[PDB]
């Protein structure tokens, strides 16, 4: 019935989440993020392209995963010089089965959220770059067009040993829940 | 089987970024 769209607009959701998420968190210089509105509100966008592309390549592979409701989690994680998980912004996702201006406010309202998460988030060591990981089951195919392979997670990044919880966002309706929260090291 | 997956590539680093900022 719904499901295409559905996918469609929680991965644009996520595209433009990620580069918010790499902005207020300053793991690229500010100097590379223009001012756009999305979802009627202010939000930054890199006009870096080979950084753009990354997150696009990393996008476009979740979605098949999305598309028939493979995805129980969309982890943005932030790593410091020494490749060591310091934060983590992970969206968790159920689409259960089963029984527009909702679904865009409902949005809106995560990404609000990820605008003023600096006022509740410990800010970061300097030397940053980030990766994303996707907890699914047992896309390749789009894995091997856009030559972006994707390989198993390391035990470092799945693990935070010990970390602070930190909820931004809650959506709740029929068609999708999703909670999207911060997890800290000490 | 429930398992964790990500990007064999790595994203950009921020002194690469850095860089195209300046130049």
């Amino acid at each position: 019935n719904f499901g295409q769209v559905v996918a469609d607009v929680l991965c644009e959701f996520l595209e433009v989440a990620v580069h918010l998420i790499l902005y207020v968190r300053e793991v690229y210089p500010v100097g590379i993020f223009q001012k756009r509105k999305k979802y009627n509100v202010p939000v930054q966008m890199s006009c870096h392209p080979e950084l753009n592309q990354y997150i696009q390549d990393t996008l476009h592979c979740v979605k098949p995963l999305l598309e028939k409701n493979d995805v129980e989690k969309v982890v943005v994680v932030i790593l410091d010089k020494e490749h060591r998980p310091v934060e983590k912004f992970v969206f968790e996702i159920t689409q259960p089965p089963l029984l527009l201006s909702h679904v865009e406010q409902l949005l809106r309202a995560f990404i609000l959220k990820i605008s003023v998460c600096d006022a509740v988030l410990d800010h970061n060591p300097p030397g940053c770059t980030f990766t994303v990981l996707v907890h699914t089951r047992e896309m390749e195919k789009i894995q091997v067009i856009k030559d972006f392979p994707w390989i198993l997670a390391d035990e470092q990044d799945v693990h935070m040993h010990d970390p602070r919880l930190i909820p931004l966002k809650t959506m709740t309706s029929d068609i999708l829940k999703m909670q999207l929260y911060v997890e800290e090291r000490a | 089987k429930k398992i964790v997956i990500m990007p064999c590539k790595c994203a950009p680093s921020r002194q690469l970024v850095q860089v195209w900022l300046q130049a």
